[PDB]
């Protein structure tokens, strides 16, 4: 059953998430090897475990930065909900630790890259395609949502594609454990549902927004609200209109028209039938939803290996030092890291 | 056509998180 399952789900994030794993590796244990993303809000690079020669994704954060973004209790949600939770498409924290200057989070490598990459050099993915990735994120916003866990950054940037084809849900920034409402604007303009645009305090529903913003801009190519800057494009998302490309099936308008309904009563995912009005929707009734999660169905794009610890899938960033200073900084402000 | 919209936009790279 996936009660059943989701039950004891609960029952294993619910221990470490009340007791968390702590400066379980150092720094000098790991050879950095490349810098697979980055921006303000931190770094992500490769690197090898070297008493495994296993290869992880290290996030790398920089106290002092976090704290001048006002980003300290966000990456505290951050570290004690990914080393809690378990999931087939997300990668939990296989270490953390800090330092000096730096906060650590070490997580399971996807050398596929992100979805981002392959949406906008293949241009669109086919409804099929889209609907293989689609899956996936539905099942993972159950598991989150049922413990209490909002995502709020659901995009192709922050999707990763593994060796088979399927994908990890990456960046767990913004994500937050919450009963009831929250208030804090966060996100990425193309995805932010339009309660968060006006200020309001919403729910779990505006991941269900965000799924169909990215079903959308996989199936067209592009995102169903865009403009040269921020604020047109939120004017856009709050007017209660949407445009479909005429080659959009049937199902896939109808689906879309009811992920990205204004109406948080309307609204798919939110409903008193829950994720289930999405799973038994007529766009997914190919879909067999053990066999996604069992990860036996094939997956309609492999991506190109050489070898472990290949990044040909990744874009190239300018290789910055991790620079660690004699002196503490914020000690107190990341105290329980 | 809409995509050659958005291809001539200035949101077809990767799109940052904002915030306050
Ligand atoms: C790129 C590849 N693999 C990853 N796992 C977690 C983050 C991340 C980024």
């Amino acid at each position: 059953s996936v009660k059943e399952f989701l039950a004891k789900a609960k029952e294993d994030f619910l221990k470490k998430w009340e007791n968390p794993a702590q400066n379980t590796a150092h720094l000098d244990q790991f050879e950095r090897i490349k810098t697979l993303g980055t921006g303000s809000f931190g770094r992500v690079m490769l690197v090898k475990h070297m008493e495994t020669g296993n290869h992880y994704a290290m996030k790398i954060l920089d106290k002092q930065k976090v704290v001048k973004l006002k980003q300290i209790e966000h990456t505290l949600n951050e570290k004690r909900i990914l080393q809690a939770v378990n999931f087939p498409f997300l990668t939990k924290l296989e270490f953390s630790f800090k330092d000096n200057s730096n906060l650590y989070m070490v997580m399971e490598y996807a050398p596929g890259g992100e979805m981002f990459s392959h949406l906008r050099r293949i241009g669109r993915f086919s409804e099929p395609h889209a609907r293989f990735y689609a899956a996936q994120i539905v099942l993972t916003f159950e598991y989150l949502h049922s413990l209490d866990l909002i995502y709020r950054d659901l995009k192709p940037e922050n999707l990763m594609i593994d060796q088979q084809g399927y994908i990890k849900v990456t960046d767990f920034g913004f994500a937050k454990r919450v009963k009831g409402r929250t208030w804090t604007l966060c996100g990425t303009p193309e995805y932010l549902a339009p309660e968060i645009i006006l200020s309001k305090g919403y729910n779990k529903a505006v991941d269900w927004w965000a799924l169909g913003v990215l079903i959308y801009e996989m199936a067209a190519g592009y995102p169903p609200f865009f403009a040269d800057q921020p604020i047109q494009i939120y004017e856009k998302i709050v007017s209660g209109k949407v445009r479909f490309p005429s080659h959009f099936s049937s199902d896939l308008k109808d689906l879309l028209r009811n992920l990205l309904q204004v109406d948080l009563t309307k609204r798919f995912g939110n409903l008193k039938n829950g994720v289930n009005d999405i799973k038994n929707h007529k766009w997914f009734a190919t879909t067999d939803w053990i066999a996604i999660y069992q990860r036996k169905v094939e997956a309609p794009f492999i991506p190109k290996f050489k070898g472990p610890g290949d990044t040909s899938n990744f874009d190239d960033y300018e290789e910055e030092e991790i620079r660690v200073s004699i002196n503490e900084k914020c000690g107190k402000e990341f105290s329980e890291f | 056509t809409t995509y050659a919209d958005f291809i001539a936009s200035g949101r077809t790279g990767r799109r940052n998180a904002i915030h306050d």
